[PDB]
């Protein structure tokens, strides 16, 4: 019913990041996936798209270099394998988690699990870049 | 119990922010309901950021948010927590 619930491998080397990640997430195409947590997803088989972003939560929870931009209560969150929450400023009504973008849309043939077509997004990004 | 702050007791609503701030959810969904209902409770302008980006110098453990939500609504008019 949906080509994200097939499943697939991840792939692609992602881009190094810093401390203001998330906060990029908010702006222009989203930010890449962390160079690092690429490292720690290439390879493995995920029954679904939402798998994989259950995945990569978990491994942001892993990463002191990423999980120390998140205060307590966030961090609570990815360790769950559940999405950060982002500011106030970037929710949009029940949608107030980070959200992965793919940047070539899977509608023209987009790659679901390369992670150089992923980007995170705020709620508020993510809907003002399919416009 | 779920329409207003007035409804919570100070340590009904206290299980609710640790709960939260533990991510004691069986899913992500759940959480996110509680956050939003959190907010709503509450009234304040900060609305989630009262437990995911604090102001400095604010303490964001579950009793620190409780008292937070408590002290503001104190100063601005608003009813406060049952009995
Ligand atoms: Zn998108």
């Amino acid at each position: 019913e949906s080509k994200r619930n097939k499943p697939g491998k991840a792939t692609g080397k992602g881009k190094p990041v810093g401390d203001k990640w998330l906060d990029d997430a908010g702006k222009d195409s989203g930010a890449p996936i962390p160079d690092r947590i690429a490292d720690k997803l290439r390879d493995k088989e995920f029954k679904s798209f939402d798998d994989f972003r259950k995945a990569v939560w978990e491994e942001v929870s892993k990463d002191p270099e990423l999980s120390k931009n998140l205060n307590p209560s966030n961090k609570s969150s990815v360790s769950k394998g559940y999405s950060p929450f982002t500011p106030k400023n970037q929710q949009v009504g029940g949608r107030k988690v980070y959200e992965l973008h793919h940047d070539k849309p899977i509608s023209q043939g987009g790659e679901v699990y390369d992670m150089d077509n992923i980007r995170v997004t705020t709620p508020k990004r993510h809907i003002d870049i399919h416009r | 119990l779920k329409h207003s702050i007035s409804d919570y007791t100070e340590a009904e609503f206290l299980q609710l922010v640790t709960t939260i701030c533990n991510a004691d959810t069986s899913s992500e969904e759940e959480l996110v309901k509680l956050v939003t209902h959190f907010a709503e409770m509450t009234e304040h302008p900060s609305g989630s950021d009262l437990i995911y980006y604090p102001k400095e110098g604010d303490d964001d453990s579950p009793s620190g948010i409780v008292n937070t939500v408590k002290q503001w609504r104190a100063a601005n008019g608003k009813s406060g927590f049952k009995q």
